[PDB]
């Protein structure tokens, strides 16, 4: 039976040009249908469960068992909670039920530490989809979450555009969003959205990361491990090509998936706002893969400090901010996997928000002791904001250098 | 006490300014509260005023004046 799966038709989600010939044809009707206020809830199921098993029907095809038991063992602890969340409400029962919903993902993550394979619960889009599912866990323990069809919940967690590695939602927007369906001018204002997004697309992922990614990377890389050491000037290289690849790539996906969602009538969350030209690693954050930024926010980060406060466990204001920031990225880290250039990673935009954090403090108390010892508040101009984008991109990029663990066979071929 | 007139005590207790007549301030705009200022209240409204109040869902619209807190504070009391 696992068989049968590797004899199926496979579509790479976004692959190429052809694909949209097809996932076209077969969103049209779902489009056109929106017009007149209509949603034809078995074909959209359809065309949705068909995208997502091509999507899914690769060597490993095998995957998709991996995503139906999952399924399964959502909705047995998506319900479990819903119903224990009904009368009573315990620290506890929440914490276990969190714990158990996004437990296949630690698994996945976790099964290269102790083995060196994949998980067998792993399946493509299972890391985006997490989010999703604990998303309604963490809303119901809130209690700005009661009502929900087994329907309403399968087609939030298991939307076919974000599904691969696609922007992460909320249920409670989505929900509200598919709920009604936009009017006849903001929908094929929609539409123009969309035929932009796909066109940009385009030009990003088939053709400036296709320059960067298949182009420039990889002779840049054989260079640089050729010269070898700690760094080389080769390594300066693979550290801009990859991080403008690393972009693109992902950027155009995102739109990529933005105008398809638009074509299904709901608006995705965006995942990017120009994030280059942020001058702060604060503003980086609020420009770079947003939806799991604003996610890591509202979810792991605001939360943890919520407890650091409660309890009042650290000393002053700013420390407790400073732990929250170091756990919160190291979490992301770990998101992405446990090795050590992830857990890596984590920890550079740790330090590196704390750093930041006490320079915009910093920067008040010499203004409070030039301003009261009588000169003109220290410079701020074109100039400086430009060094600061300047010093915000380079510790971007090479933190990209970290992430990519080209550092690790740089380093440790052995 | 009232649920208007025990927020107007607290907020100038452990920040020090005053908005009782004039409360319509958006106080992100005010310069009141910063971006662990608000933690900080939230907690003591956690503890004197013994209700629960979510942060997941909480946005810059929502919450951010005096008068969005205290309306915010009787709907989040009894129902």
């Amino acid at each position: 039976m696992i068989d049968f799966l590797k004899q199926l038709p496979h579509l790479e989600p976004y692959g190429n040009p052809f694909y949209f010939i097809y996932l076209g044809i077969a969103l049209l009707p779902i489009f056109i249908g929106l017009f007149f206020k209509k949603r034809f809830a078995i074909y959209e199921c359809l065309v949705s469960i068909t995208f997502i098993v091509l999507a899914l029907t690769g060597t490993h095809a095998s995957q998709i068992l991996a995503l139906l038991f999952y399924i399964v063992w959502q909705i047995i602890w998506v319900y479990s909670y819903k119903r224990y969340r009904s009368q009573r409400d315990n620290k506890w029962v929440f914490y276990l039920h969190s714990f158990l919903v996004v437990l296949p993902l630690i698994l996945v993550k976790v099964e290269p530490t102790i083995n060196g394979t994949q998980s067998l619960l792993n399946f493509l889009g299972i890391s985006y989809l997490t989010f999703r599912a604990v998303g309604m866990i963490i809303e119901m323990r809130d209690g700005v979450l009661k009502e929900f069809t087994l329907g309403e919940f399968l087609r939030f967690m298991l939307f076919m555009p974000t599904f691969t590695s696609g922007p992460i939602d909320r249920f409670k927007r989505f929900n509200e969003d598919y709920q009604s369906i936009p009017n006849r001018d903001e929908l094929l204002n929609m539409l123009e959205q969309a035929v932009k997004y796909i066109m940009l697309g385009f030009l990003y992922k088939f053709v400036l990361a296709q320059i960067f990614g298949s182009m420039l990377l990889p002779p840049l890389k054989a260079q640089a491990l050729s010269q070898g050491g700690i760094f080389n000037l080769p390594t300066l290289g693979v550290m801009y090509v990859y991080g403008f690849d690393l972009f693109f790539d992902f950027a155009g996906y995102s739109m990529f998936a933005l105008a398809v969602s638009n074509l299904m009538g709901i608006k995705s969350p965006i995942n990017f706002d120009k994030p280059f030209i942020s001058r702060d690693m604060k503003e980086f954050w609020n420009r770079w893969h947003m939806s799991l930024s604003f996610w890591f926010r509202d979810f792991v980060f605001m939360r943890l400090v919520i407890v650091l406060m409660r309890n009042k466990v650290f000393k002053n204001r700013n420390t407790t901010s400073n732990v929250a920031y170091i756990i919160n990225m190291m979490v992301m880290g770990f998101w992405h996997g446990i090795t050590w250039y992830y857990i890596a990673y984590g920890i550079f935009h740790g330090i590196g928000l704390v750093i930041n954090d006490a320079w915009l403090r910093k920067k008040k108390t010499i203004n409070k002791d030039r301003k009261k010892a009588g000169l003109k508040p220290l410079p701020e101009n074109k100039w400086t904001k430009a060094l600061g984008i300047f010093i915000t991109f380079n510790t971007v990029m090479l933190s990209f250098l970290i992430f990519s663990g080209f550092l690790n066979d740089l380093w440790f071929t052995k | 006490m009232d649920v208007k007139a025990e927020v107007i005590e607290i907020i100038d207790e452990l920040f020090m300014e005053d908005v009782s007549d004039m409360m319509d301030e958006d106080l992100f705009d005010a310069g009141v509260l910063d971006s662990m200022g608000t933690v900080e209240l939230i907690v003591e409204l956690e503890s004197r005023f013994d209700i629960r109040v979510p942060v997941s869902e909480f946005g810059r619209d929502d919450w951010n004046t005096a008068n969005k807190i205290v309306e915010g504070v009787t709907e989040l009391r009894n129902a």
